[PDB]
């Protein structure tokens, strides 16, 4: 005969054999090589996700999910379920009437953010051909043993990672999102400088005539205070 | 459908800037970037920069990082691109095709590739003056050339810049036709060489003749070609 | 009146996934993805891995030459797989 | 940056024949990244296969991508006339960056085919003007490896020729090439025999095709 | 088996204890400093950050 | 125009920085006898579970 | 919601018997929650078991709880006449929520 060092390996199943194309095959079938981890069978062949013992793992790709109750509010303790053309935005109640708008820049930054994170666990295959079988027929005794603390030790392991990486994950796209939020803040707030104040709620209480172009000049980054600086008269 | 239509073709002089425009049609402008990547004659696709739709933010090559401005309008769903400093190298075809998904999350490997391409739009820099061809024949060879086979043809020679459009006996020959892509010669003036295998019995039967056009220089050049005789 | 006033405020959606940060169990969250795959199409695809089908034949018994297994005398595969029916019809057979 | 390598750079292959390409990456990369795209001479480039082994809407499922890390491969099977064409590699970088490869050609079909070559002196017109130019031409010859060399009064000349290929022509797969020596008059009428010597696979001996100034 | 299987959960929980002791310092300060934030709101114009 | 640099802040973050380098970087690992991954012939049932 | 099914709905045992009840839950819980109550017809609920296998002040040894992630019971050694009632199953989760369950009665 001939012994080659290979990379073929043997699998104990029934299933069909059926006409596709997948990289990774577990004795139930074959399943998607995409999500990192997996609860089908610990035998795999193939660039197979990591096995663990948990079955959904939910990495969040959004914000905490905050409801909404003649007047309007802001991100202290209120989310606009309305919004939806961005994450981010502004609304305003002004002479012409209430209005609400986008900030575009913030709301794709954060999304990098995220998706960068997503990038980096979904994209990896682990490439494993041939290795040791924890389906045992008879009882063996000493080397039956061994083995199966082996892969019981190793599942454990990968199952602690695994929940520490999506807990780690999660804490820090929830962070991130709210921060982005409270530096939206912060800029508008140096922005009006004198002209405005916290009200409290999300909502900036500003003292100035402002028509729909005063909006559009704070969104975009034009508002100069010396313009309407005159109208300091707040505290009188 | 999803459609982009790029810009014409442009003429430009070593250090003069460039405008390129690429429009998009049927997509939602504002949720994918559009990236545009040159190729160069005789070289692979060169990434020049990308930019977003959403966003306004911009990123360029290293090489054309000084000399490169990118921008966006809504209104509508048009890219330009200017490119400064033109040269020799900058000669090019201009590619631009749809980005990266610039509006959610992303999970599906497809917004993270170029997919919809614009025809593309070739940009040549070069100080020559433009200048209609030059047509010699290349005449029949003597010996009838082969016993059943005879090769004439037509030598395009010392034109800016291209293209030239070369037909034969006005359109009724076109069996066997070659037409060579243009060099570029030392001088600057492309050159170029079409010819065509006749039987050798129909020399004395059929006038052959090419009819070379040159829309930039608006000169049309038709010369007969024949077997010298001495 | 020439007092305005301007709210910045995030998007909420009404169906809301649940996630689990470092310190609260439960904590909502937009859009959540799934990081586990559960389930499995029920067929070994045949690509792009080379599957040789066992059918009645394990493979000792396929090497030793069994003639049920004549059929794969000379195969190569990279991975054989072999099936619960396996049965042997030659002589008693022991492999230490 | 990171650097994609294409492996074989040209691959000539017979219709009806499993192909593949290679790409190989100088760093290691998710599988996220790195597709496989098509450039058809004279067209607009099109998307083949999208993330690493997903297929693009429209793309014949013939097409097959895989690979990982630093090794990424595209198989066609059953290779008909519309896939000839040169084929190109790309991925990612987190700051929006693309870098390429260098572009594996497939030119394929055979049946290994004799160059016909013919000379043509230059006309008496462009000889007025003041410039010569010989033209030599080779029609329908496979494969596109060919060598031309000018002989002058049986001296070589280097340096003063260009050539220039046709693509392949869709009737009969062959390539066409052309030679042309430019010269001044003055050096054109120092000389009287002029000759261009072509060696091909085909031709076991090289053919060599002459004129001799001012004879006809 | 055994002494790789120790030294692996031994280096897990090392991380897990530093990271939750980080998380809970974080925590009760980010509580603190959010009173501060709301008191100021409260007081509007009547009364500064005396440092 | 002048530039002067504020050292206490420079140093805090320094600091900072020292402590969790001075962490990572003084490891030891005193571990001798093991098994080997080098196998000039094939054997069966120890190997495969030896390489895993 | 997180749902706890008892197990049996009615027991019926002789006094001096052991007995197992069996609350298994939809998903896993930490041993933290998950503890067993005592219901008397007539009377006030009492608490038996708090935490997973904890006897609460001035409880019988004879109860005993125990179990792990989705299976918890309790075992009663050397039922006596004061054991006949109704047991329930209870959880806890990080925003105040206790998750009763549908009770088990010893029917001795
Ligand atoms: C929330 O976060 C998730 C996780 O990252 C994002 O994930 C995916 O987004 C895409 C949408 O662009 C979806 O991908 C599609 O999945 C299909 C598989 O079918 C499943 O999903 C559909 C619902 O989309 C179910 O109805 C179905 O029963 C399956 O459960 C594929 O078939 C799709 O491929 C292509 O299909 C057509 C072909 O005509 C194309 O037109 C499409 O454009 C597409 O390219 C595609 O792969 C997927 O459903 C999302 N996953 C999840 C878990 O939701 C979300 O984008 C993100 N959403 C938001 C709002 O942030
Ligand atoms: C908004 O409306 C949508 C309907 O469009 C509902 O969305 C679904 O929500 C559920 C719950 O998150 C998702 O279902 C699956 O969750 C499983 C485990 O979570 C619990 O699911 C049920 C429902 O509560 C419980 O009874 C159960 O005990 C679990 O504790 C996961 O196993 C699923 O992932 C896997 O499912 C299949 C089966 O194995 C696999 O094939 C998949 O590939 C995947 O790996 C899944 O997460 C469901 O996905 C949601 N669908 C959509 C379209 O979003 C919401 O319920 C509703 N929200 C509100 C507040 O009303
Ligand atoms: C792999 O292993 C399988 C299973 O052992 C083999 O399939 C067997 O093939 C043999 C040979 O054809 C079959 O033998 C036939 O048995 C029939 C009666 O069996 C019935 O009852 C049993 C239970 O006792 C069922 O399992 C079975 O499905 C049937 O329902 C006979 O009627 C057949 O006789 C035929 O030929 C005579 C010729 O004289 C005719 O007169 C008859 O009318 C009839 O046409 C025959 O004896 C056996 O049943 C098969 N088993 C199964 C489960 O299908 C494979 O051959 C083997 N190899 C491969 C490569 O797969
Ligand atoms: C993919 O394939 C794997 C492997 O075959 C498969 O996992 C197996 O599933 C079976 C069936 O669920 C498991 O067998 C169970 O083992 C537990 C623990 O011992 C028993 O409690 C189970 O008993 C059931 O039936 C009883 C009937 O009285 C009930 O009272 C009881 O509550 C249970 O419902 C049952 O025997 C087996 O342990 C696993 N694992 C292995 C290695 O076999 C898996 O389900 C397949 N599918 C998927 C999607 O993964
Ligand atoms: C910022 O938004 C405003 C919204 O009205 C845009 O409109 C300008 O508003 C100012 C108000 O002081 C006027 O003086 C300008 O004449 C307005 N311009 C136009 C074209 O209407 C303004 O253009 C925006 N600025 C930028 C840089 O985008
Ligand atoms: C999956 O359910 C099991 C209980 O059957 C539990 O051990 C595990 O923690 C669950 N995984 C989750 C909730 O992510």
């Amino acid at each position: 005969f001939k012994i080659r060092s290979g990379k073929s390996s043997i699998m104990r199943s029934d299933a069909p054999i059926g006409k596709c194309n997948s990289e990774c095959i577990t004795p139930n079938g074959s399943i998607p090589n995409d999500k990192p981890f997996q609860n089908v069978n610990r035998i795999t062949y193939g660039a197979c996700p990591r096995y663990v013992k948990q079955n959904t793992l939910k990495l969040a790709t959004g914000m905490r999910n905050v409801p909404e109750k003649g007047a309007i509010a802001g991100f202290i303790e209120n989310g606009w379920e309305g919004m939806v053309d961005g994450w981010y935005g502004f609304r305003h109640q002004n002479s012409e009437g209430r209005g609400q708008a986008a900030d575009l820049k913030s709301t794709q930054a954060a999304i990098d953010q995220i998706n960068g994170k997503l990038n980096r666990l979904i994209g990896k295959t682990n490439e494993k051909f041939h290795q040791i079988e924890k389906e045992f027929s008879e009882v063996e005794g000493r080397i039956q043993d061994l083995e199966k603390y082996v892969e019981d030790t190793k599942i454990d392991l990968w199952s602690y990672n695994a929940e520490l990486l999506v807990a780690l994950e999660n804490q820090h796209t929830i962070d991130l999102t709210d921060s982005e939020m409270n530096k939206l803040f912060e800029k508008t707030k140096k922005q009006l400088r004198e002209n405005a104040e916290d009200m409290g709620n999300g909502c900036f209480k500003i003292y100035h005539k402002c028509d729909n172009a005063c909006i559009g000049s704070i969104r975009n980054g034009t508002y100069d205070h010396d313009v309407y600086r005159d109208e300091a008269l707040n505290n009188r | 459908q999803v459609q982009l239509v790029q810009s014409a073709p442009e003429v430009k002089r070593p250090g003069a800037s460039v405008r390129l425009s690429c429009k998009a049609s049927g997509y939602t402008f504002n949720t994918y970037g559009i990236i545009w990547v040159r190729q160069a004659p005789g070289q692979g696709l060169e990434w020049m920069g990308w930019i977003s739709a959403y966003t306004g933010n911009t990123n360029y090559a290293q090489k054309v990082q000084g000399r490169v401005t990118m921008t966006t309008d809504i209104t509508t769903s048009t890219a330009y691109l200017e490119l400064r400093g033109l040269r020799s190298d900058d000669t090019a075809v201009y590619y631009c095709a749809r980005g990266l998904l610039q509006g959610a999350v992303i999970l599906d490997s497809y917004h993270y590739a170029l997919d919809f391409w614009g025809q593309g739009t070739t940009v040549t820099v070069s100080g020559a003056s433009t200048k209609g061809p030059s047509v010699f024949p290349l005449a029949p060879s003597s010996k009838s050339t082969s016993g059943g086979t005879a090769a004439l043809g037509c030598l395009v020679k010392d034109y800016f810049p291209e293209p030239v459009t070369v037909s034969w006996n006005s359109g009724a020959l076109t069996s066997g036709v070659h037409t060579f892509p243009a060099v570029l010669q030392s001088s600057g003036l492309y050159s170029l060489s079409s010819v065509v295998t006749v039987p050798s019995s129909s020399l004395g039967t059929q006038t052959y003749i090419c009819n070379v056009n040159h829309k930039p220089s608006n000169t049309k050049v038709d010369k007969r070609v024949e077997p010298k005789s001495c | 009146n020439s007092t305005a006033t301007l709210c910045l405020g995030h998007h909420a959606v009404p169906n809301g996934t649940i996630v689990k940060t470092i310190t609260n169990d439960q904590i909502e969250v937009t859009n959540a993805t799934e990081l586990v795959q559960s389930s499995s199409t029920g067929e070994i695809c045949d690509s792009p891995h080379q599957i040789l089908d066992g059918k009645n034949c394990t493979l000792i018994d396929a090497l030793l030459g069994d003639p049920q297994c004549d059929g794969f005398q000379n195969k190569k595969w990279d991975l054989f797989v072999e099936r619960s029916k396996a049965y042997s019809n030659c002589y008693p057979y022991d492999v230490p | 940056e990171i650097v994609l390598t294409q492996s074989p750079g040209t691959l000539s292959l017979s219709p009806g024949e499993r192909a593949t390409l290679s790409c190989r990456a100088s760093q290691s990369v998710t599988n996220r990244f790195i597709a496989w795209y098509q450039h058809k001479p004279g067209q607009s480039p099109r998307l083949l296969i999208y993330g690493a082994s997903s297929r693009a809407t429209g793309i014949p499922d013939r097409f097959s991508g895989r690979g990982s890390g630093t090794d990424f491969t595209l198989t066609i099977s059953r290779l008909e006339p519309e896939d000839f064409a040169v084929y190109y590699c790309q991925q990612y970088d987190t700051s929006p960056r693309w870098t390429f490869g260098q572009g594996t050609k497939l030119e394929i079909k055979r049946t290994v085919a004799a160059p016909s070559v013919f000379i043509f002196p230059p006309s008496d017109e462009q000889l007025k003007s003041g410039t010569a130019s010989v033209v030599c031409l080779l029609n329908n010859f496979y494969p596109r490896e060919a060598k031309v060399q000018w002989k002058v009064d049986n001296a070589l000349q280097s340096g003063n020729s260009q050539e220039s290929v046709t693509e392949q022509d869709s009737k009969d797969s062959t390539y066409s090439l052309s030679s042309t020596l430019t010269l001044s008059k003055a050096d054109y009428e120092k000389h009287k025999v002029y000759a261009c010597e072509v060696t091909h696979q085909g031709l076991s001996s090289p053919v060599t095709k002459s004129f001799n100034r001012g004879e006809c």
